[PDB]
DNA sequence: CAAGCATAAAAGATCTAAACATAAAATCTGT
DNA sequence: ACAGATTTTATGTTTAGATCTTTTATGCTTG
């Protein structure tokens, strides 16, 4: 059999019987392969710890969170409600990730069983109804240690089956993917369990845009019900500013004097973090790391970051450093002006914690205090709470004063990390289509001894080459006429020359006397570029009944 | 006998049968009414279920000691009409009057509204001591006169709807009663005259956490859908006339993703570009699918990919006017043609 | 004014009644020849050579793998033939020799296919990993088994030692088959666990529209950009070229066409004689599917075979018929009644041509 | 013309119209009420109607009762009855 | 431009095959 | 070798996916 025409075959490869002891590592010696291992091994080992240093630090934070948003939830669910059992009481979390375990407290006399409900599981009312009561009674079987069929009545002989009363709560997963017909019906229904005096029933609804779609969709009678006793509770990683904050401290500690934050580089966190919200804290993450690990990987001065190792520089370090912008501007010189601390990170440690304790003010991003401080417009940002004025004098921060922080810095100025995490994907695809010229390189030292080192040059990739015509095209394009228009740019007596030049073959000469075998080689070039593109999406084709007009999908930039 | 194992309408005629019999022991002739209250409110309705309990009384015994008689309890007279031939006596239920339901919550409402904690609260709290039982149930009686005469013509003749707006107004129209108020019945009505005008049934007492980026794709996405396509051109060169009949009251019509892309790149400011589509822009918009704000045209099971699947914006005139005010962009300005 | 902006596309936004007909007529066999001829001589050395400058970049690959990022390949032309490389040469045997001896398996998933089944890729991960049974209560009521064992294992394997035991190669994840809600989610729910990796294609430009923010999420990907321009013979192979790939793209039947062609003359004879009999189940029941209760019996089928020597016994017969099975030519399952039933999952047009094309010239 | 007559706002004239709706006065665009049986019932049950997912306002209805004999029925005394007519 | 005319695609009726599910009789396994 | 463990025949119960059919949102098209 063919194996590439086969679906999800594993493969079991031969690894080589050769092998050593420390060659398995996926760092490499930087510096045209210059750096000895031990640097390598001392990078890797470092860059283990400082990942391990943050993460930790990110884990505790995140922990934190659940801990604080499921303590908040669990006392608002409860709160002593003097409330007469006439209505349920509902939560709206707003802005809620479904991604969370509400715990019901365990009461000597009430079950507590948290009902789930997801819109991939609620087709209808009836499996909202039937779902609901599995659950309940599976639940209610594992706390207590015949068979009941599976409706409301579960609950109203509840009492007498397991002689305890019962508090059911609803979690709907994602409240804005269900549709809100079998919703407003499922909440009708449970307005009948109301009769029983013995069951307490309270509703969970993950919101995720606002109320605002709620009050439209919801039967204005099932809103009247609701408000009886509802609570707006606002649980969201991206209110507050409070926890972003925590994370991006944790990072400054972690990197310590030790590193640096380029002006840039906070400036881009900046605005891929304004620009996404319904989850902020794991892109951060991701962006942090991402841009740790490569500024350990592609710079080969991060061996150095601790003092112990400032001895271990060789010749071609020094060499290479000597073309430092900052050495023409301004072994013992370097440590004189490493070894000092960068009193950045404290300062703004301490005027977050200045004004966080006394200073009643929150609302704040450390992310954007330190891209400010950066700048050194720190004013401009200490100005807007109106309320620091007496207290300006004391959080004066001296001017950035600092040398061979080149080397030091986590920054993007090759593009990779915009082009590695936030790439302009079909921009991408459409300037390495454009320019296919910087794609593939261009080689002329083999072209000897390549059998096409004539026509390689002259012409453009077909794939390419069609684009060009249909960037260069209509809207609605004729197949006929872009496939004249492809073929007459086509070079004609150097495609048969090609044809010609292989003498192993036999059908290929014998199509090439044929007096129109460039016309259709040029053809079937054509419709392989052409089905390439539909598989890209380039083009789309209308009514395959007729199949003689084409439309452009994708436009360049 | 295990009420589980009837499963078919045949099994509750044989279970009915041996229930039955076995009370054969029975003095006198015995009927037993099974009250389905509710019945056309089944989720599971269908044209052929009721006939199947209309002709269920003929499979029981016709002598046995014990009869089961059925009165069932409809609420929607169409339902009751599909079967208007089967001459099964029935009682049909008017709706009530102004005044019926005036008097009907007066009735149910007063014992209760008198006997409220706040009331006594509020009285022991202001040093009120005159009063009668009589004064109190002529103050209850004002309040939901006042109440129905104020908002009768917004919920009809619903007691349930009513009763919510009662019990939602009482506490603060309680509030407001002093010691010369209560004895006078206009001066509540002329100082809590805040309650009585405007109705308050919604959850904000008395908008979406989007991105900047996720807002522009929605504006532009309505903008798609609400704007001729032969007009886009002349209307976006940014570098017979248009229809008065007002299309942003009629269902949104249906574009494609390259239009979408690009007069949300249009109407985009330039920031530092014109923010070439990128991996945040399909990620965003894929995120406003999935909340099902830009439907698309096809059933479950959605390939986003095929070129035959387009897109309309599936929120109404508000949000999306709201959210173009609180961006800060105008949306009364590319529709001011259509005014 | 202008061809790349916005304002571009709006001025471009406002007749030859030519067919290819009178086009010169194409042969498929003289198509396929000269269009290998083009692949592998038009421009190869500069290929081999963009190959070789973008090969030393793996040690960044493998470094971003082994960080818990699952990764992506995007960019024009076919990428199969590079990330295959990738995977299998470089990948396995470091990250087994790292690791520590047997190589690291490597499920290698064609999306360009449209016969992929996402029932039939979990059995795989299931039948290699081999994680833990649910339990009657983590089942749910009706729940969808493959997501809810998906997440288990990822319960699982947040305690696990993080070394990678399996990746799971994903050539050209925005397929036809491949780009459906319910395969992204299960592989976005399984490419949280670290102890896979998950190394991806794509080709389509719009491929981003697949996934939300909790999909982008749960993939982590880290986008990389190759561009080499290859011809991506494979890719097409699936699919019709002489009709432009324009009617029915995601059949399946031209790949059954490519794979039937020279398979067996015993294999072919009795498909054929399974191919007939299902049209005649069809005209004793409007194109329709080849659905179950059109199906032949496993008995009738052993019948009908032993009547003309093809396959003595069930032994045989199921043996060879389990590499149909395995490439979704055809589908076993069992009746209500429980009778064995197999069956042509192609549109009874489609069959049609199958027989008249390539199975009719014997 | 002109006592004073209060025009009811959007979010108080949604309340009348589902009452409207509930009390069988409209129907939906095409809606078919109740099925032939258990398994058509069953059937429609499982789909998910695409005027469930339009928001409120936009969903298109239809009309029980026409004007003409909505004229018909309402007393000429009533101060709507200029309005019973194009 | 609208009407006419045509094909096209949305909305849903009608249905099946598959995944998920339970259960009673007869078979296959160890002491 | 006798009771438990597994299998074989025989349904019921939800989810995911299919094609037919009817209606109506798109284009084609003169002034």
């Amino acid at each position: 059999f063919a194996d590439a025409q086969r679906s999800h075959y594993t493969v079991y490869p031969s690894l080589p019987q050769s092998n050593k002891n420390d060659k398995h590592i996926p760092f490499v010696k930087l510096l045209s392969g210059k750096e000895s291992e031990v640097n390598v091994e001392k990078r890797w080992e470092l860059y283990h710890q400082l990942h391990s240093h943050f993460h930790d630090q990110v884990d505790h934070i995140i922990d934190n969170i659940e801990a604080d948003l499921k303590a908040e939830i669990s006392d608002l669910l409860y709160s002593e409600t003097t409330q007469k059992r006439r209505c349920f009481n509902t939560i709206f979390l707003l802005g809620s990730d479904s991604t969370t375990k509400i715990e019901l407290k365990d009461e000597s006399s009430r079950y507590n069983v948290l009902i789930e409900l997801t819109p991939k599981e609620s087709p209808n009312v009836r499996m909202m109804l039937r779902r609901s009561m599995y659950k309940l009674y599976s639940a209610a079987d594992a706390e207590e240690h015949n068979d009941v069929s599976y409706d409301l009545s579960l609950v109203e002989n509840f009492k007498r089956l397991f002689g305890k009363d019962l508090a059911m709560v609803f979690n709907f997963k994602d409240v804005d993917s269900i549709n809100f017909n079998t919703l407003d019906n499922f909440i009708i229904l449970l307005k009948s369990a109301f009769k029983y005096d013995h069951v307490k029933i309270s509703l969970i609804f993950n919101i995720n845009t606002n109320l605002s779609n709620i009050e439209k969709n919801l039967r204005q009678s099932t809103i009247r019900l609701l408000k009886r006793n509802y609570h707006k509770l606002d649980v969201s990683s991206n209110k507050g500013f409070k926890y972003g904050n925590q994370i991006f401290q944790s990072f400054l500690d972690t990197v310590d004097g030790k590193l640096n934050l380029s002006d840039r580089f906070v400036e881009f966190i900046l605005s891929k973090m304004a620009n996404n919200t319904n989850h902020n804290l794991q892109l951060l993450t991701k962006m942090l790391d991402y841009s740790l690990m490569s500024y350990f990987f592609q710079n080969a001065f991060s061996v150095f970051i601790d003092p112990v190792n400032v001895d271990f520089l060789n010749d071609d370090y020094l060499k290479i450093l000597s073309r430092c912008p900052t050495f023409m501007f301004f072994e013992e010189f370097f440590v004189e002006f490493l070894v000092r601390e960068n009193p950045i990170n404290g300062h703004a440690k301490f005027v977050a914690r200045f004004l966080e304790e006394e200073l009643n003010i929150t609302n704040f991003n450390l992310i954007e205090l330190y891209h400010n401080l950066l700048i050194g417009k720190l004013d401009s940002y200490l100005d807007r709470w109106s309320a620091c004025k007496e207290y300006k004098d004391r959080l004066h921060f001296e001017p950035i004063d600092t040398i061979f922080q080149e080397l030091f810095t986590l920054d993007n100025r090759s593009g990779l990390l915009t082009q590695s995490i936030f790439p302009s994907y079909k921009s991408n695809i459409e300037d390495n289509l454009l320019s296919w010229e910087q794609v593939l390189p261009s080689l002329d030292k083999e072209n000897y001894d390549t059998l096409s080192g004539d026509l390689d040059k002259i012409m453009a990739p077909v794939l390419g080459q069609l684009f060009k015509l249909y960037r260069e095209a209509n809207m609605t394009i004729n197949i006929y006429d872009f496939y004249i228009a492809f073929r007459e740019t086509l070079p004609k007596e150097e495609i048969l020359n090609f044809i010609r030049k292989d003498p192993s073959n036999t059908k290929l000469l014998e199509l090439a006397e044929t007096p129109d075998a460039f016309d259709k080689v040029a053809l079937i070039l054509f419709m392989q570029a052409i089905f390439a593109f539909e598989n890209m999406g380039l083009i789309k084709f209308q009514s395959t009944k007729s199949y003689d007009l084409v439309e452009k999908c994708v436009w360049r930039g | 006998y295990d009420p589980l194992q009837v499963e078919e309408p045949f099994l509750l005629v044989k279970t009915l049968h041996n229930i039955f019999v076995q009370y054969e022991s029975l003095q006198e002739k015995t009927c037993l009414f099974l009250i389905l209250d509710g019945f056309d409110s089944l989720q599971d309705l269908d044209a052929a279920l009721f006939n199947k309990y209309i002709k269920l009384n003929e499979l029981l015994p016709k002598d046995s000691k014990i009869n089961i008689k059925f009165i069932y309890t409809m609420l929607e007279t169409s339902f009751l009409q599909r079967y208007s031939t089967h001459c099964i006596p029935t009682v049909m239920f008017p709706r009530y009057n102004v005044d019926e339901v005036s008097t009907i919550l007066v009735m149910s409402r007063c014992g209760e509204l008198m006997e409220d904690s706040c009331l006594r609260k509020r009285i022991i709290e202001e040093q009120i001591t005159d009063c009668t039982d009589d004064q109190f149930q002529n103050v209850a009686a004002n309040f939901i006169h006042l109440i129905v005469q104020a908002f009768h013509s917004y919920t009809g003749n619903d007691i349930f709807a009513l009763n919510d707006l009662i019990d939602f107004k009482w506490p603060k129209y309680v509030s407001r009663i002093t010691k010369e108020n209560i004895f006078e019945p206009l001066a509540l009505y002329k100082s809590a005259i805040k309650l009585f005008l405007s109705t308050d049934d919604n959850l904000s007492e008395n908008t979406y956490d989007l991105s900047i980026i996720s807002k522009y794709l929605l504006i532009a996405s309505y903008i798609c859908s609400y704007l001729e396509p032969r007009y886009d051109a002349s209307i976006f060169s940014r570098k017979r006339k248009k229809k008065e009949v007002n299309p942003r009251y009629l269902q949104p019509s249906l574009f494609a993703i390259e239009r979408l892309l690009a007069i949300f790149q249009a109407i985009f400011p330039i920031q530092g570009s014109l923010m070439k589509a990128n991996i945040e822009v399909f990620q965003n918009l894929s995120e406003l699918h999935t909340l099902k704000l830009i439907a698309t045209t096809m059933n479950k099971n959605i390939d986003y990919l095929s070129p035959k699947v387009r897109w309309k914006v599936n929120v109404p005139w508000e949000i999306i006017k709201e959210i173009s005010e609180s961006v800060h962009f105008n949306i009364s300005d590319y529709f001011s043609d259509i005014h | 004014s202008f061809l790349d902006t916005f304002e571009g596309y709006f001025d471009q936004r406002k007749k030859s009644r030519h067919t290819m007909s009178m086009a010169p007529d194409v042969t498929r066999e003289e198509f396929s020849l000269v269009s290998n001829f083009f692949n592998e001589n038009f421009q190869k050395r500069p290929r081999q050579k963009l190959f070789e400058i973008q090969k030393k970049m793996f040690p960044q690959y493998w470094f971003e793998l082994t960080q818990g990022f699952s990764l992506l390949f995007y960019g024009v032309g076919s990428k199969r033939n590079f990330l295959e490389e990738f995977a299998i040469d470089y990948l396995s045997p470091k990250i087994a020799y790292s690791q520590l001896v047997n190589s690291i398996p490597c499920l290698i998933l064609n999306g360009y296919n449209p016969s992929c089944n996402y029932r039939d890729v979990f059995k795989e991960i299931t039948d290699l990993l081999v994680p833990a049974e649910l339990t009657r209560s983590e089942t749910k009521y009706w729940g969808n088994h493959v997501i809810l064992q998906i997440q288990k294992m990822i319960d699982f394997y947040k305690n696990q030692p993080l070394d990678i035991k399996l990746i799971l190669v994903v050539h050209n994840l925005d397929g036809p088959s491949i780009r459906k809600n319910t395969f992204q989610t299960m592989l976005s729910f399984l490419s949280v666990i670290r102890q896979i990796a998950i190394v991806a294609s794509t080709d389509h430009i719009y491929a981003p529209l697949l996934w939300d923010n909790m999909k982008a999420q749960n993939y982590n990907f880290v986008f990389h950009d190759i561009s080499n321009f290859e011809p991506s013979t494979v890719e097409s192979t699936f699919q019709d070229v002489m009709k432009m790939g324009k009617s029915d793209t995601s059949s399946g039947a031209e790949g059954a066409k490519y794979v039937l062609q020279s398979l067996t003359v015993n294999s072919k004879k009795m498909y054929k004689l399974l191919i007939e009999t299902q049209m005649q189940n069809m005209g004793n029941l409007g194109p329709k599917r080849g659905t179950q209760r059109t199906g032949v019996e496993l008995k009738l089928f052993n019948h009908l075979c032993a009547a003309d020597f093809i396959a003595s016994n069930e032994i045989a017969l199921r043996s060879m018929l389990r590499e149909f099975i395995e490439h979704k030519m055809a589908n076993i399952t069992k009746n209500n009644s429980g009778m064995e039933i197999i069956w042509v999952p192609y549109t009874y047009a489609e069959l049609e041509k199958l027989l008249k094309t390539v199975l009719n010239t014997l | 013309r002109i006592n004073t007559i209060k025009l009811w706002l959007k979010k108080d004239v949604k309340n009348v119209w589902e009452n409207l709706v509930q009390l069988d006065f409209f129907t939906e665009k095409s809606a078919v009420g109740l099925r032939d049986n258990a398994t058509a019932a069953f059937y429609a049950s499982n789909y998910q109607f695409q005027g469930t997912m339009i928001p409120f306002d936009l969903r298109s209805y239809q009309m029980q009762i026409i004007l003409q004999e909505l004229r018909r029925i309402i007393p000429k005394s009533n101060m709507y009855y200029s309005w019973t007519q194009l």
